[PDB]
RNA sequence: UGCCUGGUGUCUUGGGUGU
């Protein structure tokens, strides 16, 4: 698994607008399927089934959760895009021209 | 660990039989071979040591040693004791009890004189030292027995062998 | 291509296989920090005024050195040792104006680059020990003249015994003795400056030890530093010139743009 | 076989023992790390002689790590055997599989393949010993043997000796 | 045989930069790893400054060897050679 | 200190000899000998012993540890293979050679065309250097096309004309003039008859030819044993979650072994010439285009996407190969990079550094008896508060976190330790623009910690570095080592810097509206009152007190 | 830090800091040569304190280097063309 | 030489010291030709191969140093550049030993 | 007594930024 934190994925694996995010925060939750090990011998059904694939935040960027879309693409297979929204107030070392 | 005065033997492509280790042939390696350079560079040649030599100089250099770490102010075993490290003081030990069991001169002249028949006699003067360490130390008593545990004195049939013996028995103590 | 190229502890300049491409880096063994543009005072001026500011006679009363600038003006006229010692100087300084002006600047300019700046030197000096008010010196003339000519003789760009090491090492300051001689002559210095003993030796110090600290370093990688010396003006900037012609130099081109010869004619 | 031979050491000292009394601990090092080592290349290093006098020249400082790295030059007495060498031994052990001897500090196996036929092993025998009729080699006899090879190791060497050939065997 | 005798030493006596730099920083690495210190500290604690104050007392026991461009060298202590 | 303890002695390197692997070399210093295609055993993980991934070869897996040594991946240094080829083929580096080479010897007593009883001949063998050595000998033996059986008294030749070889891709025809014109025959020198030639150059006249008998053998120019290079060369990526993809090297090795395979089935079985030039010359493509694929006069070697196969040759070459790319200069740690600005109020030697770079960044610090408090002060504020640290480095080398420890407070620092703490004020740091075009381009200053995220400057240094405050961005290098750090403190600091070599002149003085001002202010109509002078008079750092009249 | 920043260091006369620049804050690697065959196979573990060239059939005369790990990736590839660099630890003359 | 170069540089008022362009036209003529400022002069040199490979044609003379069985003597910068060793200039160019005669006091 | 995770493609191409 990443780093980040899972805690603040809905129950599909997606996060919801208006939520605040940090940098390296998992806004998507995707897993994949991998073939069981021999676990299967005593675990009592923790066995790692699935790997990880899931998308973190950037890790220099922070925002608001401002809108999230789910759709399916042209396959038929589930797609989603998610927008973050920030403000930048002019600081020390930000470019102007006129 | 220790690296020798003989440095370089880069790689080549010849191979040569005389590089395994063998004393029937006199073949003891590039590191044991007759001639040899000392921290000046100059010409040195191999020097072996008889078990009656080797006993000498390890007692005279422990005792100077001992000697020195009490300020300068005899028995094996606190002779070994003088040494550091408990493998060092087993090794040491073990050599030590080996000299004492089989030395066959125990006094510094004899071994003086030993050394000087074997080395300034006009036969011995083409001797392999190795051969004259084995000479002095298996202290064999027959030219036939001498030539079999020594293969190498078969082709030196130019050594008056049986009375060399015979001295060296004289030499030695009974 | 100038990478590997090293001062070493020698004074040579070499590359990596320890061929000499110097026998003493620039040519006079010092760094590209430690010069100045300076006036060499013999070169200029005519014969007339060469003599007026260097010759100094104790025969003639009026072409003497000045009484009211020495203590000891009574005890000089009449001397022919003394006047012996100073006809040394100034045909030593006749032989330094002839070699600068007959060989190394034929065109007579005077303004090069030197090491350790005297003028600062004296007015530092004259600071120092408040060398003003009309106070006359105590410096004997042979104490100038000895001390100059010891002087030069301490400047060490090459250490060492050897005949041919001596031959280097006098060559390589032939220029700043001409500069110091220059400027350190009798008559600049008792009437001119008005320096008196202490200052004298201070100076004399001082000039040994700046030109010791003027040398170049063991160690230093001259080649970069002159790779990056010569290229950065490059970056910045009929016959073909510029950035071209640098090309065509550096490439040594067989067929350059504008060949062309500077044809001299006879005097006539 | 014992020799002499001039040796050298790399020693490496930390900048902490960097005091007047650099030389005497840089020799006590010395004979600490080499008196009663085993090198295959060379055998067994018994004594250094001039302990108390040896040069040890003059440290290079490794750039980046500060220790001193110092070339030492010693002569010492050297033993090692050789294949096809007939030397004395002391048995010191034993077994079915044949007899463990000692020649200094080297010991040397000697299975029964290379022990001749009439010295049956006795195990009833007290203590139990390869014995003939005339012969009979039990712990602590002196034995002449010959050594046939020799097993190279990390810090140790393993010979195996013989006794099947004549003027070999008790002695 | 490469060592050149004290006496015909030709190079020049002063402490050169290159060497003054690798000499503070080995002084100071060293201090640092717990060396003794050959100077009283009255109150320094860092051991480039420390380094510093050996060195201008010519307190400093390293040895610098010049290598010439033949391979012969010259062995100079920090006690004799002249620092700015 | 960052390697695990090794009994052998550390060393550096004095010398580097060059010359060719001879097949003897390529066999002993192998680990595997690599003889079939096929990457994965049965795609069921374990891949096939004997084929491309051998586990012997090395290991890439942070879970798997390499059969031959036994270290894991960060230690393993890759061990090499060896492919036996079926028929000897040219090595595409060496054509050139090889041709003038069989132009300098006769074709079959293997020996050279001239002597030393030739004036000029003795002079060209005077010489020393082995390459000119080589050129002058071929151009002396060149204009020779007849071997001699007889002294021009037997020199050994065998009377045989000298053929004449044209190159042509990657084949070498020999034309003799076969016995005034006749019909002369033009044949195909196939790989093995030139080595079988070769190899019976005597060492003499391979020296007299500027090849080394020890080290750079004429015949070991065609290769007939490849080494295969372990997967450390070669990595695989993972091109996606699920499929990974092999590399260039590892498919064209792939190729070379089916050709070999091919050609050795071909052999067996029946042997129509016809075939067997097409397969035996397929298998010399492969291989020559396996370590250069830029060869002219013939098409390249493509990949299933059409993109050319990344050859060896291809991987040293340029800007971006491994000589310019990856060993003259390399991306480095201890670094950082943001927008300059200026600052009025700095020293001329001291640079403005942003809190988050000065945490980010680190130096470590040997702990002593001079600063265990301090550092004990900096592991308790850990990493997160300024001043803090980030890592304790243990002697053994073993770092400790203060991110993921618990009893950061619980932490006793030994002395010999090391404390990577945070970036402070006065650490000397290297400060530098590109493109670099001087030395003065790379300055130590002294680094001051403060708010907002740009660099700062003292407006003085901006000429050194060409620099203006319009959205520049400049590089900042940490000295890791007390070595490191006196260097640049001693050679490389800002104030060192001012006069320049290049032209004995300052680099830096006054500029822009200073420069302005002080022109301004030094009018002669300039007057200044008392409540502004006395002002004035504190804001210089060096005054001593006392005001002038 | 590319070849101009290399150059600049070399100007301003800085060895250890390139050298520490190069190495320790970047790419460093620990490999081992045979000392007669000069080539980097030698076939060491470190666990059981063994080294051993098979090439040669020694297990003494081995050192250690610390080289970039650029420079051991190179060298490999030079052996994969039948190139072979041999890398020693003495000089000749 | 030296006054074409100086002539070049000079032409817009700029001014660089003597030695340098000294030190640049005693390179170029050192070997009793002009060597020009090329691959097909630095690369003609003596030096060591893994020097002038990183220049310009890095293959190529890494095939003719391989064939010829080149010896590079690892005296450049380049070379310990390219090692990772300490390279023989500014301060690497001299040794530091430890003075156990001074360390006595 | 229920007890905490560091691991990140590659190759092309395009558009930009500071000189
Ligand atoms: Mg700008
Ligand atoms: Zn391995
Ligand atoms: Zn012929
Ligand atoms: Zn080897």
């Amino acid at each position: 698994l990443k780093h980040g934190t899972y805690e603040k994925l809905d129950e599909d694996g997606l996060i919801a607008p208006g939520v605040r995010v940090s940098g390296d925060d998992i806004i998507i939750g995707k897993t994949t399927p991998i073939p069981p090990d021999t676990e299967e011998l005593g675990q009592r059904t923790k066995y790692h089934t699935k790997r990880d694939a899931s998308t973190p935040l950037r890790s220099t960027e922070n925002g608001i959760v401002d809108q999230v879309l789910l759709t399916t693409n042209q396959e038929g297979l589930k797609f989603v895009k998610v927008r973050m929204r920030t403000t930048k107030v002019p600081q020390i070392g930000d470019k102007f021209a006129s | 660990v220790s690296t020798s005065t003989v440095g370089a033997r880069r790689r080549r492509a010849k191979q040569q039989v005389d590089d395994e280790e063998n004393a029937t042939l006199l073949r003891l390696g590039p590191e044991f071979a007759l001639k040899q350079y000392d921290h000046d560079g100059n010409e040195h040649d191999l020097i072996a040591l008889s078990l009656s030599e080797s006993r000498l100089l390890i007692r005279e250099a422990l005792k100077a040693r001992s000697r020195a770490r009490n300020g300068g102010v005899i028995d094996d075993d606190e002779l070994a004791k003088v040494t550091s490290g408990a493998v060092a003081n087993g090794v040491v030990k073990k050599t030590l009890d080996y000299l004492n069991t089989f030395a066959r001169f125990k006094d510094e002249e004899t071994c003086t004189a030993v050394d000087q028949l074997l080395h300034n006699s006009s036969d011995c003067s083409v001797l392999h030292p190795f051969e004259i360490a084995q000479l002095s130390s298996l202290g064999c008593e027959d030219v036939d027995e001498a030539i079999t545990l020594i293969p190498s004195l078969a082709a030196k049939k130019e050594v008056n062998l049986q009375r060399i013996l015979d001295e060296l028995n004289r030499l030695e103590d009974p | 291509a100038l990478e590997d190229i090293m001062v070493h502890y020698d004074g040579t300049t070499r590359n990596s296989l320890g061929d000499i491409i110097q026998f003493l880096y620039g040519e006079d063994g010092l760094d590209g920090t430690q010069v100045e543009r300076q006036t060499i005072d013999t070169i200029p001026g005519s014969d007339k005024a060469f003599h007026k500011r260097y010759y100094v006679d104790l025969m003639d009363e009026k072409n003497s050195i000045k009484p009211d600038v020495i203590e000891y003006a009574a005890d000089i006229l009449g001397d022919v040792e003394l006047q012996k010692e100073l006809n040394s100087e100034y045909e030593q300084l006749v032989s330094d104006r002839k070699f600068l002006r007959e060989i190394v600047f034929v065109n007579g300019d005077h303004n090069w680059p030197l090491p350790v700046n005297l003028r600062r030197i004296i007015q530092n000096a004259q600071q120092i020990f408040h060398l003003d008010r009309a106070k006359a010196s105590d410096l004997t003339i042979p104490e100038i003249i000895h001390g100059v000519r010891d002087l030069c003789k301490k400047l060490f760009v090459l250490r060492g015994e050897n005949e041919l090491i001596k031959e280097a090492q006098q060559n390589a300051t032939s220029l700043f003795q001409c500069l110091v001689r220059a400027r350190l002559a009798t008559r600049r210095i008792l009437e001119e400056f008005r320096l008196n003993r202490d200052a004298f030796e201070w100076v004399l110090g001082t000039i040994e030890a700046q030109f010791q600290r003027s040398l170049v370093h063991p160690g230093e990688m001259v080649g970069v530093i002159a790779a990056q010396s010569i290229g950065e003006p490059a970056t910045q900037m009929n016959v073909t010139l510029g950035v071209p012609r640098l090309k065509e130099i550096l490439n040594v081109a067989k067929n350059i743009k504008t060949p062309a010869l500077t044809v001299y004619l006879d005097r006539e | 076989m014992f020799f002499l031979k001039d040796l050298s050491l790399i020693l490496t000292l930390h900048p902490s023992y960097f005091g007047p009394q650099m030389n005497q601990y840089l020799r006590e090092k010395l004979l600490t790390d080499v008196e009663g080592t085993c090198t295959g290349q060379f055998g067994y290093i018994v004594t250094v002689l001039d302990g108390m006098n040896i040069d040890v020249g003059k440290g290079r400082i490794i750039p980046g790590s500060g220790s001193a790295e110092f070339e030492v030059k010693y002569r010492a007495v050297v033993w090692k055997p050789f294949k096809g060498e007939v030397v004395d031994a002391i048995v010191s052990n034993v077994s079915p599989i044949g007899f463990f001897a000692d020649v200094g500090p080297l010991n040397v196996f000697v299975s029964t393949r290379l022990i001749p036929d009439n010295l049956v092993y006795n195990p009833s025998n007290s203590p139990p010993a390869y014995m003939s009729n005339d012969e009979l080699i039990t712990k602590g006899s002196k034995v002449r043997l010959k050594v046939v090879g020799t097993r190279t190791d990390v810090n140790e060497i393993y010979a195996i000796g013989s006794i099947k050939e004549d003027f070999l065997g008790a002695i | 045989e490469l060592a050149i005798l004290k006496e015909e030493r030709t190079t020049t006596p002063y402490l050169t930069k290159y060497e003054r730099a690798r000499i503070l920083g080995t002084r100071a690495l060293q201090i640092s790893m717990n060396a003794p210190v050959l100077v009283d500290i009255e109150g320094e604690t860092d051991p480039l400054q420390i380094a510093m104050k050996e060195l201008s007392q010519r307190k400093i026991p390293l040895v610098i060897r010049r290598y010439l461009p033949d391979g012969s060298y010259e062995d100079w202590g920090c006690d004799e050679l002249i620092v700015d | 200190s960052q390697f695990p303890y090794s009994s052998a002695p550390l060393r550096s390197v004095k010398e580097v000899q060059f010359g060719l692997l001879s097949p003897e070399e390529i066999r002993a210093i192998s680990v595997v000998k690599i003889e079939y295609p096929e990457i994965m055993d049965e795609s069921r993980q374990r891949p096939r012993e004997g084929g491309l991934n051998d586990p012997k070869l090395g290991s890439i897996d942070r879970n798997f540890k390499c059969q031959t040594c036994g270290e894991g991946m960060a230690e393993c240094p890759g061990h090499f293979g060896h492919m036996e080829l079926a028929k000897p083929v040219f090595h595409i580096g060496f054509i050139p050679k090889i041709k003038k080479v069989c132009e300098c010897i006769c074709m079959n007593c293997g020996k050279l065309l001239l002597d030393e009883t030739n004036p000029t001949m003795a002079q060209a063998i005077r010489i020393r250097d082995p390459k000119k050595r080589f050129n002058a000998v071929w151009q002396l033996c060149k204009t020779k096309m007849v071997c001699e059986a007889d002294a021009p008294v037997s020199r050994g030749g065998c009377g045989n004309t000298q053929p004449v070889v044209r190159k042509d891709g990657m084949k070498l025809w020999g034309t003799w003039k076969k016995s005034r014109d006749a019909q002369p025959e033009r044949k195909l020198l196939t790989p093995g008859e030139i080595l079988n030639v070769f190899k019976h150059i005597s060492p003499e006249d391979c020296f007299r030819l500027g090849f080394n008998e020890d080290y750079a053998r004429p015949e070991w120019m065609i290769i007939t044993v490849l080494p295969v290079p372990p997967p450390q060369v070669r990595p695989s990526i993972a091109m996606d979650e699920t499929t990974q993809g092999q590399d260039d090297l590892t498919h064209k090795l792939s190729d070379i072994l089916k050709a070999n395979i091919n050609v050795q089935k071909l052999e067996m079985d029946g042997s129509p010439q016809h075939i067997i030039n097409e397969v035996e010359q397929l298998l010399q493509f492969h291989v020559a285009t396996y370590m250069d694929n830029d060869i002219a006069g013939q098409p390249q070697a493509l990949q299933k996407s059409g993109r050319p196969v990344k050859a060896i040759r291809a991987r040293l070459k340029g800007k971006e190969g491994r000589l310019r790319g990856n060993l003259m200069g390399k991306r480095v740690d201890f670094s950082a990079r943001t927008v300059i600005s200026g600052d009025p109020n700095l020293e001329l030697d001291q640079v403005g550094v942003p809190i988050s770079i000065a945490k980010t960044l680190s130096y470590p610090e040997t702990v002593t008896q001079y600063n265990i408090h301090r550092l004990t002060e900096y592991v308790r504020n850990g990493p997160n508060e300024h001043p803090g640290a980030k890592y304790v480095i243990r002697d053994n080398g073993d770092r400790i976190d203060l991110r993921y420890h618990k009893r950061a407070g619980d932490i006793v620092l030994q002395y010999g330790w090391k404390v990577e703490r945070h970036l402070m004020d006065d650490d000397p740091v290297l400060f530098n623009r590109q493109p670099s075009l001087h030395k003065m381009s790379m300055m130590a200053h002294r680094v001051k910690v403060m708010p907002y995220s740009t660099f700062r400057l003292n407006l003085s240094v901006t000429s050194p570095y060409n620099a203006d405050f319009d959205g520049d961005e400049m590089n900042l290098h940490v000295p890791q080592s007390e070595e490191t750090r006196a260097e640049l403190s001693q050679l490389c600091a800002v104030p060192l810097q001012i006069v320049s070599p290049q032209s004995n002149k300052p680099v830096m003085g006054i500029v822009q509206d200073t420069l302005c001002g002080v022109r301004k202010m030094t009018l002669r109509d300039t007057f200044i009152e008392y409540e502004q002078v006395m002002n004035m008079l504190f804001w210089v750092p060096s005054w001593d007190g006392v005001v002038p009249q | 830090f590319g070849e101009m920043e290399r150059d600049c260091m070399i100007a301003h006369g800085a060895a250890g800091f390139l050298k520490e620049r190069l190495m320790e804050a970047s790419d460093a690697f620990r490999v081992h040569v045979c000392g007669i065959c000069g080539l980097m196979s030698v076939i060491a573990n470190l666990k059981k304190n063994q080294f051993e060239c098979r090439s040669c059939k020694n297990k003494t005369n081995i050192y250690q280097l610390h080289i970039p790990y650029a420079a051991k990736l190179l060298f490999q590839e030079l052996m994969a063309m039948n190139i072979a660099p041999r890398l020693y630890t003495e000089r000749s003359g | 030489l030296y006054k074409e170069i100086l002539n070049v540089i000079a032409f817009d008022g700029s001014y660089v010291n003597y030695r340098h362009m000294a030190l640049l036209v005693d390179v170029m003529t050192s070997r009793g030709y002009l060597m020009a400022i090329t691959r097909h002069g630095i690369n003609r040199a003596d030096t060591g191969a893994l020097m002038r490979c990183s220049f310009e044609e890095t293959v190529e003379i890494l095939f003719e140093a391989g064939a010829a069985a080149e010896l590079d003597d690892c005296r450049g910068v380049s070379e310990n550049v390219m090692l990772g060793q300490l390279a023989p200039m500014g301060t690497g160019a001299f040794d530091v030993m430890i003075d156990e005669k001074l360390l006595t006091s």
